Formats: structure tokens, sequence, C-alpha cells
RNA sequence: AAAGAAUUUAAAACAUAUUAGAUUUAUCUGAUGUGUGAGACGGUGAUUUCUAGUUAAUCCUUUAAUAAUAAGGCUU
RNA sequence: UGGAAGUAUAAAUCGAAAAGGUGAUAGUAUUCAUCAAAGUCUAAAUAUUACAGGAAAACUGAUAGCAAAGAAGUACUGUGAA
RNA sequence: AGAUUUGAGUAUCGUAAGAGGACUCCCUUAACUUAAGCAUAUCAAUAAGGGAAGGAAGAAAAAAUAACAAUGAUUUCUUAAGUAAUGGCGAAUGAAAAAGAAAAAGACCAAGUUGAUA
């Protein structure tokens, strides 16, 4: 689309929109991020105070796979199996059969406690719990499973 | 927001067009095409494992690795020397990582093993093979009526049982626990009878002449996974009462603790 | 029920399976060594290191043999095997 | 060509010689010794930033919406006034959303077959518009090939089992066809007019269903 | 067998049997030609490690190279460089002296292709390999089939494209992992591939 | 002191005692039982929380686990 | 070299083994995991703007497109590379 | 005189040479340029010089990853990723296992053994 340009409109206009007395030169103040503690350093300080330096020990070959553990709040346990049936079991007690929401399967390691569970029981298996999850899971009237 | 651009070396004469993507598809799927005419079971894709995969981030999902260990193909009743040669891949490389892997290699060879059909090594009529068989029908017809018969003494009880259990499962979805407290009586005693017995070395190759019903390959007939459905459990009194954070904070600083201990017992 | 995902003890339940094969030598050997032990007989730098053997001086002969091998379980196998010819004579 | 226009070796005189101080060709002795170099402004230079073949030619679309644009590319061929707009003879057909049945497909083997088919249902006023209004095209079209720049006629959307009737269709004078999985809207929307005249088949009109499904 | 004595007393390189046996061939070496083809190998049992049989169509050369390195090749040590380039002394070849003695017996005797070589002795001064030639077109190396793949063209020269034993390390192919991930499969043919900038077709 | 069945049928390391064939040296090679390493029982209990006593460790890391030297982190 | 108390190559000195290497923070010790270097070969998936034979084109249409749509690397210049 | 070893000449049958190097495997310690100067660094396995081959070449069967519900030759593609790291920690340089695909094939010498030995 360059009949939608700016040079398309810009054409008979000597200066081309980039000034007289000022002209279109190469170099506007070196190439790339140089001079960032010079003559930009009024940049590096207004928009990125903490580029230069250094902050954190150095891990030689990390292992990006150890740091892997995704989370699901409480309040969307429920929505893993669905709305039809968080209702089918919605009467449930100690006894008698309710599902299990395993998050490992879905690729949630972790379960965390945020918001609000209905109030039925439910049985939640998974590899890492919050403190605030299992009280609210337990709370409710069910079940916290390990895995692996 | 700084910039971090890989161009300041030479680019232009680093480029690769993909003008080629287009053509290559169509060059491999006229290579398939041809392979498969020249021998069908060239193509075949010859049978691969079922491995988990590395790392604590898959460790669940299955994948096929390549060759079965020479414990399946033992365990399989298959010789080795044969099994590449039907169409299963062999990795003596690899060593065996748990028992649960022994076995489940081991049913997805013995599942292919009974879909096999293997055409005679000559294509006449008079081949030994064939010949052999038409002189051992004999002997085998005796030895399938023996086969049967104590194959049904043995599950005689299995299968009452089992029956049981799976009619009573129909009036629960529509007392259980009486079925399922008998079966797991029945089948501790099997297990006990069978160590309180050497076998076939080898099993028969499935040998017979047939029509020719050709198949581009062979991991997709046999599923990696059986499909899996919502997982319902009895909410007990017990399962009500398991402190799962507890044991999280127990078993992590039980790990550190074990600094303490050397420490501890080294003055 | 499905084990717990820390500590020692970590990990699903199964039943995990290796011989840990040892690469040695055979009985012969200890013929093969003798034979060219005595044609050859000993370095340069394994005769000065039986002197200070002989003088009772057992640290200076492993910081002999790790000077001349540069591994510290490379000095006392070496160290070991000369004091092992000092009391064969 | 990457090498074009910059395969001399010419090195600016510079000032001093009443000459401008664009580069110019070395040696001497022929009528290019000492012209003008390199510089985009020159003759037998390279132009302005070389057009290089690692352009962006192929453009990537979201599936939802190319999938959108063809549901309403098909809604609009099924309004009267949409597809006489966009220059098609629609007088005479009984039914915009026409339809043929399957069976009298299946018998269509030769083209004087399907052109009877065309005139028999009225779509023949539109592929008669094609024929008597095909003309050679305008400028430099001609010299690399293009030269006869028809008009467009009905699409005939077949489907799984209409397929020995594609050669019949396939030289008539502006009839495209196209099956009806591969419907897109360079076949429906030529030219980004909408509304065109499509000529369905009983077995590929039964199908939009299970295709496109419905809006519940 | 007899070699499992032969091949244990080798490794005893410093006994006073040997230092005098490889007294008297430095000495012999230092006056013969540079490259000329002994009779039969003075090391036989590394010999017939690295792939020689006393087979028809195999030969050994011997080949006396000057070790110790060299000032970089400027006039007078000038060098119109930063003084990050402005050293003279203390450069190593990336190529070792195995390599470098290989491709000369390989151009000397080009009919020939070379299958090893290895170590025999050494002075102050000289270094002295021994180099294992193989007749490609020999009738008994085409009809043997455990030796016939020398004869494929692309084996030319195999010292000079860096093939054998001795010129694969000076590329970096002595073992696996990564500690050797610049080298996988090419010094430079792993370079190119990292570089490289693939434009697809249908990119954002 | 109070609540707590724990999931289910195809096996390799060889730590062990016994034999058979050999060796003389910094001695090996085979094979047969055993437990090891074992898991399928409201009441028992594996296991976790609480209350005080005692011992041991105690800012984080060196990425298979520990140790004492070393090095790297955070604040000033 | 990203490889940081040294990832790879080479040179000078030194230089093993009743084997051992790796587990990228140097060191010693005890376990554990996985391999077993210092010889060789091996098709298939891959690359290409030498060159030759083809097909295409939202490419240029004689100051454009290769430098060359004609006896073009030809006429012409230089001792010479050019 | 004879049995060997080593080194030559002559004759017969064959072999390397040169052209090409777009792609492939390499030897070499360039600079303009960037750092708003500049000297380490970037340009840079880049230009030039030099060697060798094929229709493809190079690699190839673990002294490899990993710390797992474990994998398993090599090559090529997607992703990891402008990430871990390196750097007058400045400008800038910058991978790999895991995971998804194309293709899948493994075999030999030396050492050891059998010697009325071939």
């Amino acid at each position: 689309a360059t009949r939608f340009r700016q040079t398309r409109r810009r054409r008979g206009h000597v200066s081309m929109g980039y000034g007289r007395i000022g002209k279109h030169r190469k170099q506007r103040g070196g190439r790339g991020n140089a001079g960032g503690q010079h003559h930009r350093k009024t940049w590096f300080t207004t928009f990125h105070p903490d580029y230069f330096g250094k902050h954190g020990m150095r891990v030689f070959h990390l292992k990006a796979n150890k740091y892997y553990c995704p989370s699901i709040n409480v309040d969307s346990l429920w929505s893993l199996v669905g709305k039809d049936v968080q209702a089918q079991y919605k009467n449930a007690k100690v006894g008698e059969e309710v599902p299990v929401i395993d998050c490992v399967k879905h690729g949630y390691f972790k379960v965390l406690g945020k918001g609000f569970l209905p109030k039925q029981p439910v049985i939640v298996r998974a590899r890492y719990f919050s403190e605030k999850a299992q009280q609210k899971i337990k709370a409710v009237g069910g079940a916290c499973e390990l895995t692996a | 927001a700084v910039s971090n651009i890989h161009f300041c070396k030479d680019w232009r004469s680093k480029v690769h067009t993909w003008f080629k993507q287009p053509f290559r598809k169509i060059r491999r799927h006229q290579t398939r095409v041809e392979k498969a005419k020249a021998v069908f079971p060239a193509t075949i894709k010859s049978l691969k494992p079922s491995v988990h995969c590395m790392n604590q981030r898959f460790n669940y999902k299955l994948r096929l690795g390549r060759g079965f260990t020479l414990k399946e193909l033992r365990a399989a009743k298959i010789d080795k020397n044969l099994a590449r040669t039907i169409g299963i891949a062999v990795d003596p490389r690899r060593k065996e990582s748990s028992k649960e892997c022994l076995n489940r290699n081991a049913q997805r060879l013995t599942e292919y093993m009974n879909r096999l059909v293997v055409l005679p090594k000559v294509h006449a009529a008079t081949a030994k093979r064939l010949v052999l068989n038409k002189k051992n029908a004999e002997a085998k017809t005796k030895k399938a009526a023996e086969i049967k018969k104590f194959i049904a003494e043995h599950n005689k009880t299995i299968k009452e049982l089992k029956i049981k259990v799976a009619a009573a499962k129909k009036d629960y979805a529509k007392e259980l626990k009486a079925c399922l407290k008998g079966l797991k009586k029945a089948q501790v005693a099997f297990a006990a009878q069978v160590a309180k017995k050497k076998t076939k070395q080898f099993n028969k190759l499935p040998v017979q002449q047939k029509e020719a019903k050709q198949v581009l390959d062979a991991n997709k007939v046999i599923r990696l996974t059986a499909p899996c459905t919502l997982e319902t459990k009895t909410l007990t009194k017990g399962m009500k009462a398991f402190d799962a954070v507890a044991h999280l904070r127990k078993a992590k600083n039980v790990a550190k603790a074990v600094s303490g201990i050397v420490k501890g017992q080294k003055k | 029920m499905a084990g717990i995902a820390v500590g020692l003890k970590r990990g699903y339940p199964v039943h995990t399976m290796t011989a840990k094969r040892h690469y040695g030598v055979t009985k012969r050997k200890h013929v093969v060594n003798d034979v060219i032990r005595e044609a050859c007989g000993f370095s340069a730098y394994e005769r000065h290191m039986m002197d200070l053997l002989r003088r009772g001086l057992d640290k200076k002969a492993l910081k002999y043999a790790k000077k001349h091998l540069g591994t510290h379980k490379r000095g006392l196998a070496k160290r070991d095997e000369i004091q092992r010819a000092l009391e064969a004579i | 060509s990457t090498e074009a226009g910059k395969q001399h070796s010419a090195i600016s005189w510079g000032t001093g010689r009443a000459v401008a101080r664009i580069p110019r060709i070395s040696g001497s002795g022929s009528g290019r010794n000492g012209q003008g170099a390199f510089g985009n402004m020159t003759r037998k230079g390279h132009m302005f930033s070389p057009l290089k073949n690692f352009r962006k030619w192929q453009r990537k679309t979201p599936k939802q919406m190319r999938r959108f644009a063809v549901a309403s590319c098909i809604a609009a061929s099924a309004v009267p006034a949409l597809v006489s707009a966009r220059g098609h003879h629609i007088a005479g057909v009984p039914q915009i959303p026409l339809v043929v049945n399957s069976k009298s497909i299946s018998v269509i083997k030769k083209t004087k077959q399907a052109v009877y088919l065309l005139k028999k249902i009225n779509a023949y006023s539109d592929v008669l518009k094609v024929i008597a209004s095909k003309t050679v095209r305008a400028g430099q079209g001609k010299m690399r090939g293009r030269k006869i720049k028809e008009r467009k006629g009905p699409l005939v959307v077949y489907g799984n089992d209409d397929l020995q009737a594609v050669k019949a269709f396939r030289n008539i004078p502006g009839v495209d066809t196209c099956r009806v999985e591969n419907l897109s809207v360079l076949n429906l929307a030529p030219g980004c007019h909408m509304g065109r005249f499509i000529i369905w088949t009983e077995s590929a009109f039964k199908k939009l269903n299970t295709i496109f499904g419905t809006q519940k | 067998g007899a070699y499992k004595y032969i091949n244990a007393l080798n490794r005893k390189k410093q006994s006073d049997v040997l230092r005098f046996l490889r007294r008297i061939r430095c000495w012999e070496l230092r006056h013969l030609p540079r490259i000329h083809r002994v009779a039969r190998p003075t090391n036989p049992e590394r010999a017939r490690r690295l792939g020689y049989k006393p087979k028809s169509g195999f030969v050994i050369y011997s080949v006396r190279i000057h070790r110790g390195n060299r000032k970089v090749s400027a006039r007078k040590g000038i060098v119109h460089r930063k003084p990050a380039c402005q050293g003279i002394h203390k450069i190593k070849r990336v190529k070792s002296l195995q390599a470098i003695a290989e491709q000369r017996v390989g151009k000397h005797c080009g009919a020939l292709r070379v299958l090893n070589s290895y170590f025999i002795g050494q002075d102050s001064t000289y270094r002295f390999f021994e180099v294992i030639l193989v007749d490609p077109f020999n009738a008994a190396i085409r009809n043997d089939p455990k030796m016939n793949w020398i004869c494929a063209d692309k084996q030319k020269r195999r010292e000079a494209r860096g093939l054998t034993s001795a010129a694969k390390k000076s590329r970096g192919f002595t073992g696996k992992g990564r500690r050797y991930n610049k080298i996988g499969a090419g010094a430079r043919g792993n370079l190119k591939r990292r570089n490289l900038l693939q434009l697809k077709r249908y990119r954002s």
C-alpha cells in the first residue's frame, strides 16, 4: 500500500517533511543504543532506569523444565470438567460418587486458592497444593489428593 | 523498547527462502506412493514402542520411541533375528526402565503379532512351511484341544465373579462392593497359585496365504492410549482428612534436613 | 491414588529396573605386567619416587606422583604400585 | 539481478575538475570510459533499492475469518438484487439459489449435454454474455501472454459424486466449476464484488448444512 | 597371542630398551630423504591396528616433519594490523603435525590413498611418522568386500579434505556430547545452519 | 492427646551361605535356595497435625546427594 | 566458543591404568545415575544464482532488462594486470 | 659357493596431473564499519590467498542426554530463543537436552581363539 504512505502526499515539498533548518542527515546520535551513559543518559534514565547494572546471581546452565509449574485457582477447577457435570453432581455427599478433577492430565500442576468454589463436595488430584487452596477445598467438603 | 536486532553481520547472504516448500510436499508424497508400490511393508513404518517422555514436564504423555528392547521381544515370545524382518524395530541399546514399561510394550507386540499375517517365503503352494502345516495338522488339533480345555477350567471362577460385578454395575447406574470384594479375593488366590512354570521360548510366525490387504502403517491400528473419560471416586471419610499440604511441607523439610544429620554426626 | 512430587522418596509408584558391569582385566594380566616390567624397568620418575619411599617420605612420593601425572586419584594408584614393588624385593 | 548496474569499477573523480562528483568509469578509449556510474540517477546504473526476491508475496489470514468471508459470499448469492447488480443475467432463472437434480448431472458426459443443461434452466443468457463480450487486453499484458480478457459466468458448485461431469462444463467459455469443499472468496467473489451466480447440485446443496453448520 | 605382549611393551616408551631403539631409527631417518617408502612397518602392532594388513596393494611410507611452531609469514615481522592482531610468535596452527605430514605424503604420492598414520619417534629438531597408503586400483583391494570402499571416487585425496583419523581430530571429531556443540556435524556446516535466517512463505 | 486403607496379578542389582572348573596372583569364571524389594487387611494400623522436654542444624546457591576449603548472591 | 577457577584445536615440558570418562563452580572423600574414548565403512530425509534441457511470471520492453535483442566481452584504450 | 635382508635399473599391465569449485570439508590469526573518540570487542569463518571432491558432499551407531510415570545412531525442518551465558557487563555476540515432523539400517578390522597351521 505505497499509495497510502506519506511520500505520496508530500510530493512538491522540498524538505519532504524533515525540516530545512535541521535536515535529514544520516545519523541522529549514534547507531543503535550508542551513548548509553554519555548523551542518551536522559533516555536510559527516564525510560529504562535499571537497564545499566548487574543484579542477581548467574545460573550457568538454567534448566527451564524444572521451573515449569502451571497453576489453576480453585474457582476455575470446576470448569475443567464442565458446567453440566458440575450440576449433575451438585447434590452428592460423603459415601456417594464425586468427580475427580485430575488437573495433571489437563496440564495444570499446582492448584492455588483464589475466589470461591461452589458448595459441592469435590475431589481434586494435582501435584502441588497451596495452603489456602486446601482450606478452600476442604471447607466446601472435598478432598485433596497428590500425584507423582 | 531497546532494540536487539542481529542484522549488523551479513544477512542478505544468510537468507533461506522457502520457495521449494510447495514442491517438496509433492516430491515426498510421490516417494511414499512409489515406495508402497514396490513392497507395501516397506512404507509400513515398522512398529515402535510406547514410551513416556523425558523430564517431569511431559512425564505423563506417551510417544513412539524406536525399537523394542531385547527383554520385550523375549517376553512377547519373538525371535530377535526374525523380528527385524517382520516390520518390528529393535533397539538393543535401550535399557528397560520399569516393569510397567516391560508389560506395556509386551502387550503391544502380542497384539500386533496376532494382527500380523506373513506370506510364504516362496509363493508356490509346494513351500515347506505350507507343506509342514498339513503334516502337523493332527498334532496341532490335539494341542488346541488340550489348551482350550485347561484355559476354561482355570477361568471357571474368574468368569463368574467378573460376570457378577459387570452385571451388578448395571443396576447401580440405572451391593456393588460385595461383588467387588469377592472378585478381589479370587484374583489374589489366582496370583498365588501361579507362583506356587516354563513355557515356549518362542511362539509361531503366522504364515498363511491370504488376500493382499495393504495398510500404509502399523502404529495407527494399535492406539497409544485408551480414551479417557471422567474419573469418579467414592468420597469416604479418610480422603476428607488427608492433609495434602502438610505432606508436601514434610517431604520437602526432610530433604532439607539431610544436611543437618551429616553435620551433626561429623562432630 | 496416584506418589509425591518432592523429597527423597519422589515419583509415581513404579517398579524401576541395570547391571553395574565391572571393566576389569583377566588373571593373565598379572603375567603380562611382570613380563614387560622385567624387560623395561622403571621410568626416570618412578625410580626417583622409589627413593622417597625407601626413606619413608610417603607423602612426598605422592606429591611427586601427582606432579608427573596430574590427578590425585592417579597418584595414589601409582604410589601404591611403586610401594608394592619395594616390598617385593 | 543482484549484480546488475554494479558490475563496474568506477571511483569518483572528485572536485577540482569542473565535473560533478558522481562516480565515473576508469580506463580510456571507449565512449563509456569517463561516464556516469552506479548512482541511481545515472544511465546503466543500479536503480533505487533493487527489488529482492525474498519480499512478502503471499499473505496470511486467520482461519475463522477466512471462513467468515465464504459464508458471506454464499449468503449474498441468494439475493437476486445483489446478483443482478454484479453483472449477471438472472432475469429468467426460476430460483436464484438454483439447484439441479443429481440424477440429471450424472448423465452429463459431452459438452453438448452441459450446454443443453445450461439452456434448460435458462442459465445460458449469462454464458452467452461471456461468449459475445470476449475482447483483447489493453497495454503490456499482451506482451506477456495475457491477451484475452473474458467476463465471469455461472459457477457450478458440484459435489462428491458429480466428479465425472467436470470434464463437460470445463470447456464452456465463462463457466467455472468448484467443488463444494474447495469454496473460497477467490471463487464466490472475484474482483471483490459479491453475489456470484451459483448453480448448485443436489449433492452439494444438501451438504452445506454439514460443511458450514447452522447458527445454533 | 604374540601381539598382546607387543602392545603392552610399546606403551613403555621411556624404557631403556625402546629409548635406544628409537635413537637408532631417528638417526637413520635424519639422513634419508624426507618421504621414502619403507618395506615393512616399524611399529607393527600400531601399524596393524590402524588398518594395515600385509597384503598386496598396502604400502608404508615414512615422513619426517620439523616440529616446533613458526613465525607468522609477514616480511621483517611487519604487520599492518591493530594491536589485537599484532603478534608474530606464539601462534599455534590448528591442523596438527600429523595432518600436516599426512597431506605432504598424499601430494607426493598422488596415485594412492592415505589410510592412516602413526608415531615413530622424535628428537630435539624433527618428528618422524609412518603413513599407511593403499593402492586403490590393485585387483586385491577391489575384490575384497571389506576394503573396496577405498576405491570410491569421494576418497580421492582422503587427507587433504580431512577424512583420516589424524586429520579428523584437528576438525574436532574426537568425542560426542554437549562439549562438542559447535562441531556437531562439521565446524562450518554447523555454523552456516545456525546463522540462517529462515524466511517462510506465509510469514507474519 | 485427636483424626487418619494406604490401589491390584509378566523383574533386574548381587550384599549374602553351597557347590563345579581353574589360578597362584592386588585371583577368577559358571549355577542352583534365601531374603533383600516388594506392593490386594466399623477395628486395627502405614502416615500427618498438636502440647511440652532433649539433641542436631539454621540468610540463599554451586542445578544426582552430603560434607570442611573455595567461589557466587542480598543490604550498607 | 554462549561455555564463565577453561568448551574445542595446536605447540613445549610431562605422561597413566589388576582400566576408566561424564553428571559445565576449582578441591578431597563416600555414595548414586549413564556410558565404555584413543581404527573404519554405511543408502533416506538435506543444500545449489557453475553448467546443460525444460515450465512458468500482478517482472523490464531499446537511456528499461545481463554489459551484449545485429560478426558483444565485439569495436576501442594500455607494454601489463586490466 | 649357498640361505636371507635392504636399495636400485630395465620391460609389461595400470594409476595422479589439467578444466569446474553455484552447493560441500578445511588451512589462514585482514581492514573499511560500529563503539557517536579509541586501543579489548563488533564487522568476522567475512573479502582476498591456498588445498580436495561429488551428484550430492559432511555426520553416523554413544566413554550421549538426563535426574525422568525416563529416553536412545546421524542428518534436515518447527519450537525452545534473541532465552541461559559471554561483553571497557559498554556497543554487541548468543547455543543445547526436553517436545512435534521428514527418513530410518546397521555392519565390520585390530586384540582374543583353532593350529599335521595357508
